RNA sequence: AGGGGCGUAGUUCAAUUGGUAGAACACCGGUCUCCAAAACCGGGUGUUGGGAGUUCGAGUCUCUCCGCCCCUGCCA
RNA sequence: CCGAGGGUAGGGCCCGUGACUGGGGCGAAGUCGUAACAAGGUAGCUGUACCGGAAGGUGCGGCUGGA
RNA sequence: UGGAGAGUUUGAUCCUGGCUCAGGGUGAACGCUGGCGGCGUGCCUAAGACAUGCAAGUCGUGCGGGCCGCGGGGUUUUACUCCGUGGUCAGCGGCGGACGGGUGAGUAACGCGUGGGUGACCUACCCGGAAGAGGGGGACAACCCGGGGAAACUCGGGCUAAUCCCCCAUGUGGACCCGCCCCUUGGGGUGUGUCCAAAGGGCUUUGCCCGCUUCCGGAUGGGCCCGCGUCCCAUCAGCUAGUUGGUGGGGUAAUGGCCCACCAAGGCGACGACGGGUAGCCGGUCUGAGAGGAUGGCCGGCCACAGGGGCACUGAGACACGGGCCCCACUCCUACGGGAGGCAGCAGUUAGGAAUCUUCCGCAAUGGGCGCAAGCCUGACGGAGCGACGCCGCUUGGAGGAAGAAGCCCUUCGGGGUGUAAACUCCUGAACCCGGGACGAAACCCCCGACGAGGGGACUGACGGUACCGGGGUAAUAGCGCCGGCCAACUCCGUGCCAGCAGCCGCGGUAAUACGGAGGGCGCGAGCGUUACCCGGAUUCACUGGGCGUAAAGGG
């Protein structure tokens, strides 16, 4: 179930800095900022020209690890992302952004991704009226994500909701900071998502 | 230890006897009819074949022969008899046949 | 065509003993015919039953005889009182001796006696001698042989006089009567124990059967708590691992039971289980209660030669057999250093490693035998594995 | 004879019958002469009972005994109203 | 559950007058070699199935116990 | 009259099995030789025929995938 | 809107070619591990044998009784109990037990698929139409009595009722022979002769409701027949006497050698007859770029079977799963002369097996049979149970937290790694607790309106005190494979061609990223591996899409 374990252990390995912890992973010590190398006993020696396979693996893991989505879903959602008319490149990336908890994280609310999930698994999060608790819930157009009321007074929801004053949300989401709402104006775009991932490879890895 | 479907059996045997007789009749009564039809009894022949043609449609009333079954038995009778009486006969007293 | 069983009278089960042939088995037959008059309406241990107008009795008639000891034990390990049978011909017989020292090896409180084959060669001193022999023997094994009900009354006589007619009340037979003498010598003097029902559940398994059109049935002597139709249970002990099942049958002497309580020898039809999966020895308990183990330290006392046991003692590495609830599993013996010298009548503690998983729970006594002779008994202390 | 019954479709605890004309002898969920409608008994949607008047009526006019409850729905659909 | 068998080196087998248990071929160990095979020296390498009993001494003679084979057992 | 089945008798197909026997495949370090690969020490291969512990040899004809 | 290739023959190379791997799939089983839920799904083998209970009945508004509880004495009391009347046992009579449910044994075949034919037919109940329903007679049960009998039950005498049976009439019409006409395989009209109908039951009573009879038509469901399609062996090549056709018969709802006499000698076969093997067919399912290949379990349609086997009776329909007759084998009862059964219906047992579930609750819904109706029956069905068997959703926490505790492992003894991982700080609240708590159920039926239309009224929930909702609320499981190359992942020690690994190539003979353990890593996660089988890759049976001088392959 959703990994759970040494994550700023993958900020490493994938060698492409990751902030799955948020605050710290954002500090002068993303773990990455002290060891730009993979873990293990070796981790700092010549590296064989990674095979054509390896690259794709790493590209995929880069992405999948970047959400916490466990393979099964990851790869599953991928297939849906295939039949759907269009470029799998956009689509998929888009269908990865439609992930409730994700958006949660995408719209402040939670410092990081792994945290945004729990907010969902406890009710704290709410949609177009009625609340929801499935991290897999897929957001659709014109739907706002609101915090619950019992929470609004919680020490956490505060500080986290504060970091919004000043900072602007992604070009496909709004935000009633005082009224914790913000809608999902439209599926995000390749460019809007500045992710250290080369989707086109992650795609090739599922061909074989 | 049992079930009451036996009602259907006893019953079975009963009417299995009812048309068993109605049937054997039509037969023994059809034969004699023609068994004369070649002799030349004309009049008497059409007499029996007339009783024959009755007993056939009769059985046709219940679950014994029903429709066409009876109609066939008749056609062959009103056939054999006739086809016979033309071997020197001429249909006396208008029996069931119609010339 | 089955017919329920309904409670009224308390319940205490018992069985016969005494040297082979003497008088049991045939006598056991009698006791049934008798309490069958004015109630109710109308090689291998044989459970049967019968009830006095005062109490409910479950009767176990171990075939006796030598060779048949392991099987014998599991019998007097479940009965509250033994009917020591003796014939008014031969007297205190060897097996009558062995079916005695055992009783004291299993606790068995109080032992009613009974002189059988009475209608044979009268003799002044004899009938008054035999009864003297016995008691002189019961105290020879520390029993209340002096205050023991010694009824006389050759039972076959009772039987064949009840075979002519299945109906006869008390007094009407100078031969029946001599039966009720035992049916009142037992009714009285033989207590009625207290089986903890507040406790979980447990039931050693005696025999296992397969009732056609139903499945496997396991008969045993309830230990603690109780069990009614539809209760889950763990078959702890012996085999791969503790399997689980839902009791779907409980019957007392072939009569539907509603919730057999402790001290009730009932047959439990388990849901979805094969006769190969259920062995003797193992246990039926409350799911979560007890666990299979093979390494344990037990406080043991090794009998003295004069007390029956060994007379040469032993060292570490000796492999005797161990008796728990209803079976005999073998075990390797390992001593806590320097304890190497373990002689007779000594009292110490070491560790055993059984070659077969068994339901052990600390607080459970057992019994070490070997070469035909209880070498010593003890109790489970800490459990290693 | 030829009835106008309800055939059960949809998943467990989620029934969805299909108003249909079938020989009274067929399995209720087996092959049928002609569907003329559906009915969601739990509504869960504005449209939970549509029927095909033109056909419902035709069958009734050639001998198609409806079900106690099947009839109730043709009724509610407005098949027997004559004005 | 109860009877009766059967269990010795690595295998097939000999000692059953109660007396450290050998016989053959194997394998093991050295030497030569990379390492073997071969050759040459050198070796019983065994839980006598376990554990106890009697006995001065048990493969043998008692009992019990493990596995296996055979026979008879076994409806709450 | 027909007729399930039973009975006598004799055929066909297939399967299992049989003292003994034929060759076959496989199997670290057995025995005999030396046919072939370099005119492989008699160019090789070949159909057939006779012969020989064994490879094989010789006859007749053929091939070059030999000089 | 759709196609990826790698390892392996050599000192090396190119080609040919086989083997092998990476991808999906499954009614799965086996290993380690296993928390929740939903939806699916679960004897693939012995079509082996089966305890026990239940799987089909219902109408008294068809008819006469038995018996019991009650109008309450028939006369005046227990005389002729006539009957009032709700019931309950069986009989009579009707409709249903031929559908639903099970299984895949048989079958290579018009069995199935697909398209048609029937001037060669049938169809209970249900619609629309026409015409009827007049007289009469009679039996057998039930019951009374007698008899044999272990029983299952049976024989005999005699009452009695009907919508049971039969006779006459009626003849809208229908059936049949012969004639005529239309039409064309037996269809439609017509004339003379002959032949054929029928039942009453309840009411709220010259009228309704339910029945009945005859014909015509509608529906639906069928029978039969025909073209094309439908596996392996040709080391199987010839097969055929009811055989192929005819005529006249019997038979049937109907065609037909389906069956029968008589007659004629035919029919079929390399376009694969006959025979042997295997197998139920299909919609579809898996795989594939596609063409194909494989398959036919769940669900849906058709077929066939009901311990093995033969036959018929009733009937609209069966040669009949829980009907019958008989043989057989097996198992059981027996008062030894005769009786009994057939889970491939649902649960369950045992056997076989690598392996496949509860003797569950409810007719509340849907569907069915019978009833005017109330309603009764219904292991069809609606649910519940068990099993990670599969899919899908969810959990084991989140945010802080050290140039970095300990322990374990490496080390060029500086240190490096496991690792923000822990500890530690706050923060949320799976479970559990208390309260509340469904939808699925609206008509049958009743009342106003005519028992029509339309409006209103009442009863009814197995799953369940479940889902779900409100409040309260504890940091709360992790495993399995792999890390030489293919293929993501490397070091130390142990061992020393041993022990062992191994899908292919191959690893081990004293410095082994390959054996075994550890640290570390990679992958996937309530799972993860393994075995078996199908497709792919395999343009490796090549239609799409290959070949034959020397690689297999040109026939003398
Ligand atoms: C013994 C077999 C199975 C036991 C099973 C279990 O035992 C128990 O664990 C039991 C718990 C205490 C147990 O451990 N039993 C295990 C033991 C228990 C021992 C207890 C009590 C004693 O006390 C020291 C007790 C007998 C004591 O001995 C004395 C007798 C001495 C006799 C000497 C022999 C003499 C003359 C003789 O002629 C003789 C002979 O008899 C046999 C052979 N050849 C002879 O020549 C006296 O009678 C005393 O009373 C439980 O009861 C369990 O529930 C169980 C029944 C399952
Ligand atoms: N006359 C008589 N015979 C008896 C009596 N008890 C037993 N028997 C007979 O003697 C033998 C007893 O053996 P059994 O009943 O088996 O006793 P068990 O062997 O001790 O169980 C049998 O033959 C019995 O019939 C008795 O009291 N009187």
């Amino acid at each position: 179930g959703r990994y759970i374990g040494p994550v700023c252990r993958l900020c490493r390995r994938e060698g492409v800095k990751l902030y799955l912890k948020g605050e710290r992973c954002y500090s002068p010590k993303c773990a990455m900022e002290r060891r730009p190398y993979p873990p293990g006993q070796h981790g700092q020696k010549r590296a064989r020209r990674p095979s054509d396979y390896a690259v794709r693996l790493r590209e995929k893991q880069k992405l999948r690890r970047i959400y916490g989505i466990s393979e099964r879903q990851f790869r599953n959602l991928f297939e849906e992302a295939s039949k759907k008319k269009g470029v799998t490149g956009s689509v998929f990336l888009g269908l990865l952004e439609s992930r409730l908890d994700n958006v949660v994280y995408r719209l402040g609310f939670a410092v990081s991704r792994r945290q945004a999930r729990q907010l969902v698994r406890h009710g704290h999060i709410t949609v177009n009226g009625r609340r929801v608790d499935l991290p897999s819930y897929r957001v659709r157009p014109g739907d706002e994500i609101a915090v619950a009321e019992k929470s609004r007074n919680l020490e956490l929801i505060r500080q986290n909701l504060e970091a919004m004053k000043g900072r602007k949300v992604g070009p496909w989401l709004s935000l009633d900071v005082e009224g914790m709402k913000g809608k999902f104006l439209r599926l995000p775009d390749r460019e809007d998502l500045a992710l250290p991932v080369n989707e086109q490879l992650v795609i090739e890895f599922y061909s074989r | 230890r049992n079930l009451s479907a036996l009602k259907r059996h006893r019953q079975s045997l009963k009417r299995r006897l009812r048309n068993k007789a109605k049937k054997s009749a039509i037969k023994t009564l059809s034969k004699k009819a023609i068994q004369l039809a070649q002799e030349g009894k004309a009049e008497e022949a059409l007499k029996i074949m007339r009783k024959a043609e009755s007993l056939i449609d009769k059985a046709a009333k219940g679950s014994t022969l029903h429709k066409n079954a009876a109609a066939r038995r008749k056609s062959r009778l009103m056939r054999k008899v006739r086809q016979l009486l033309e071997a020197a006969g001429a249909p006396l007293i208008g029996g069931g046949l119609s010339a | 065509a089955k017919g329920e069983f309904v409670r009224t009278k308390p319940h205490v089960n018992v069985g016969t003993i005494g040297h082979v042939d003497h008088g049991k088995t045939t006598l056991t037959a009698a006791l049934t015919y008798v309490a069958a008059a004015e109630n109710p309406n109308v090689i291998n241990t044989a459970h049967v039953e019968y009830e006095t107008a005062k109490r409910h009795y479950s009767h176990v008639d171990c075939p006796g005889h030598a060779d048949y000891i392991k099987n014998m034990i599991t019998g007097a390990a479940q009965m509250d009182g033994a009917i020591l049978v003796v014939s008014a011909a031969d007297g205190p017989m060897p097996q009558t001796r062995e079916h005695i020292l055992l009783a004291r090896q299993v606790g068995v409180p109080y032992i009613v006696v009974f002189m059988n084959k009475v209608d044979m060669v009268d003799d002044p001193e004899l009938l008054d001698l035999v009864e003297m022999e016995v008691r002189d023997l019961l105290n020879q094994y520390e029993f209340p042989g002096d205050e023991v009900p010694v009824i006389r009354g050759s039972a076959l006589l009772a039987l064949e006089q009840m075979h002519r007619n299945p109906k006869t009340r008390r007094g009407e037979n100078e031969w029946v009567d001599k039966i009720w003498e035992l049916l009142d010598a037992i009714d009285e003097y033989i207590p009625t124990p207290v089986r903890d029902v507040d406790k979980p559940f447990l039931m050693p398994v005696e025999d296992v059967f397969t009732i056609t059109g139903r499945g496997t049935v396991a008969t045993g002597r309830i230990e603690r708590g109780k069990v009614k139709v539809g209760d889950e249970v763990e078959i702890v002990g012996l085999a791969p691992e503790t399997r689980r099942t839902v009791v779907t049958g409980v019957e007392m002497h072939r009569k539907t039971l509603q919730e057999g309580i402790a001290g009730d020898n009932v047959g439990v039809l388990l849901r979805g289980v094969s006769r190969e999966e259920v062995e003797r020895g193992q246990v039926l308990a409350k799911p979560g209660s007890i666990t299979p183990h093979t390494k344990f330290e037990a406080s043991v006392y090794v009998l003295k030669k004069e007390e029956g046991g060994r007379h040469t003692g032993f060292f570490s590495g000796y492999r005797p057999q161990f008796y728990f609830r209803t079976t005999d599993v073998t075990g390797v013996v390992q001593l806590p250093p320097g304890v190497e010298m373990v002689m007779p009548g000594d009292n110490v503690t070491f560790t055993v490693e059984l070659i077969k998983p068994v339901a052990l729970e600390e607080g459970l006594r057992f019994a070490i035998r070997e070469g035909g002779r209880t070498v010593g008994a003890g109790v489970v202390t800490k459990i290693l594995e | 004879m030829v009835k106008i019954r309800l055939a059960r479709f949809g998943s467990k605890h989620n029934p969805h019958y299909r108003i249909v004309v079938t020989d009274a002898r067929r399995k209720r969920d087996g092959k049928y002469i002609e569907k003329i409608g559906y009915y969601d008994p739990r509504k869960t949607t504005p449209d939970w009972l549509k029927v095909d008047v033109e056909r419902a009526r035709y069958w009734l006019s050639v001998g198609a005994q409806p079900t106690d409850t099947a009839r109730r729905l043709l009724r509610q659909a407005g098949v027997f109203r004559q004005e």
